[PDB]
């Protein structure tokens, strides 16, 4: 938890940055569901809440052995042309602490509906009279669209940003570097 | 008074064939022949059009042929013979100060790497790229490259490298006729979604028969990313050679016609002031002129 990379996307006359950040996205998600572990933090530093923006960087904020094996870890291969990072160092010691979350959504009616089904096996229109089509939710946070090999729908990353605290919070972390209860610093 | 002329059509130089794709196993690839193409499928979202790889393979086999033509400051409609007379005379001049020896090298470097493999590249692992020379229906040379060695960014050498940068520079200056059968090979891996060019169910991709395709032009513009000459800020690589160096993907347009290091400003120097630009700038002067054109006043 005491180090931290910043990889930046080196910017592509091909692609916006969005599917860049997507694309290391799966990637890392990847790497740590390969490598195992939860003491894998992830923070965005240029992170706008102007307009919900990502930003152009991502950091990664974990141990020395971890992020040693991270890197050997041949899942960066492919990446060095739209990406660049420096070394593993350390993160400075005056820095707030804040958490980092998956903010998912019920934006799907029929979906849940679908889940009554197999629930109380309830009619269709018993379906849309209990529930409504204004139960979608719309969320203006930052997110990162991907796909998965188990399941092959297209799924929206919501990612959330906590208030800055002042001390960091014994938690693990997910494998999309989200925490379950874990804390990143901020600087 | 030598001014440009009315009509300066360029035909297209390095003619692409449409690319398709197909799917496949690595380490089957050396029996890549009667490979299953991938085909474009309508589902319900709304239905939108998805192509991608089905359960048993990782691999993608995007195969299209390219010639190489010559006669590359040959216009093929010029309005004024004296203009095209001072034109011939001065892309001969740039023949005789180098044999298309840098645009050829950087033109089998985008033949090398696969950035004709757009979006079928980022997500790879292991992207390999063969061209065949074929000559009266046989492989007179072929090549293996890798486009992980083979950076998109850097523009460096290597010996079978060199030999196709003869190749296309033979082809281009007119010694001889190329056309190279290229076949992509990107572990892009199992099943996953691929990125077809995308024709205008809301949104459709695009495709030849019972077999999903890659445009052409994408393929054109995809090699023509040789540009490294313009003012490079914030880290920027290659970009297309195109007149006034836009790019999509940034909004922006690169080589300003505030600035004088644009095309056509860089050509009414060379060939009608009689002002040589520096070797770079009339390196992508002739490379927006091996790409063709619909140049000239009106």
């Amino acid at each position: 938890m005491d180090h931290y990379l910043d990889i930046r996307l080196r910017p592509d006359p091909e692609f916006p940055p969005a599917q860049l950040m997507s694309v290391l996205f799966g990637k890392l998600h990847q790497a740590l569901v390969a490598q195992g572990g939860d003491r894998i933090g992830v923070s965005f530093p240029d992170l706008d809440e102007s307009r919900s923006r990502l930003g152009e960087r991502l950091r990664i904020h974990a141990s020395a052995d971890d992020l040693r094996a991270l890197l050997a870890r041949p899942w960066l291969e492919g990446l060095r042309d739209h990406l660049q990072f420096g070394e593993p160092a350390v993160v400075p010691h005056p820095t707030p602490y804040r958490q980092v979350s998956r903010v998912q959504a019920k934006s799907n009616p029929e979906r849940l509906r679908r889940r009554l089904m197999r629930r109380h096996d309830l009619s269709e229109e018993e379906a849309r009279k209990r529930i409504p089509d204004t139960v979608a939710r719309a969320l203006d946070l930052p997110f990162v669209t991907l796909r998965s090999q188990s399941t092959g729908q297209h799924f929206r990353l919501f990612i959330r940003h906590g208030p800055l605290q002042v001390t960091a919070e014994e938690g693990g972390f997910t494998c999309y570097g989200l925490s379950k209860g874990g804390f990143v610093p901020w600087f | 008074i030598l001014s440009t002329a009315s009509v300066l059509a360029f035909e297209r130089k390095l003619d692409p064939s449409d690319a398709l794709m197909s799917a496949g196993a690595w380490a089957q690839r050396d029996a890549s022949q009667e490979w299953p193409a991938v085909t474009v499928r309508e589902k319900s979202v709304q239905t939108v059009d998805v192509a991608n790889l089905p359960s048993d393979a990782d691999t993608l086999k995007v195969r299209f042929t390219l010639r190489v033509l010559g006669g590359a400051g040959t216009p093929s409609a010029c309005n004024d013979a004296a203009y095209r007379d001072k034109l011939l005379q001065t892309v001969a001049t740039y023949v005789n100060d180098q044999g298309f020896a840098e645009l050829a090298r950087r033109y089998a470097h985008n033949l090398a790497n696969a950035r004709f493999l757009w979006r079928n590249r980022v997500g790879a692992e292991a992207v390999e790229v063969r061209i065949n020379h074929i000559r009266q229906g046989e492989v007179a040379r072929a090549w293996r490259f890798d486009a992980l060695a083979i950076g998109l960014r850097d523009f460096k050498a290597d010996a079978e490298l060199d030999a196709l940068a003869e190749l296309i520079a033979s082809g281009l200056s007119g010694s001889g006729h190329v056309l190279l059968e290229v076949v992509a090979f990107a572990r892009i891996g199992d099943g996953q979604e691929v990125f077809p060019s995308q024709e205008l169910k809301s949104k459709t991709l695009y495709s030849v028969r019972d077999a999903a395709a890659i445009h052409s032009q994408k393929i054109g513009n995809a090699l023509r990313t040789i540009d490294t000459w313009y003012p490079d800020e914030d880290g920027l690589g290659p970009i297309a050679v195109e007149p006034y160096g836009s790019v999509t993907s940034q909004g922006k347009a690169y080589r300003q016609p505030k600035q004088k290091l644009d095309f056509y400003t860089l050509l009414d120097n060379w060939v009608l002031r009689d002002e040589a630009p520096a070797v770079e700038q009339q390196h992508y002067v002739i490379a927006n002129l091996i790409r063709g054109g619909v140049f000239g006043e009106a």
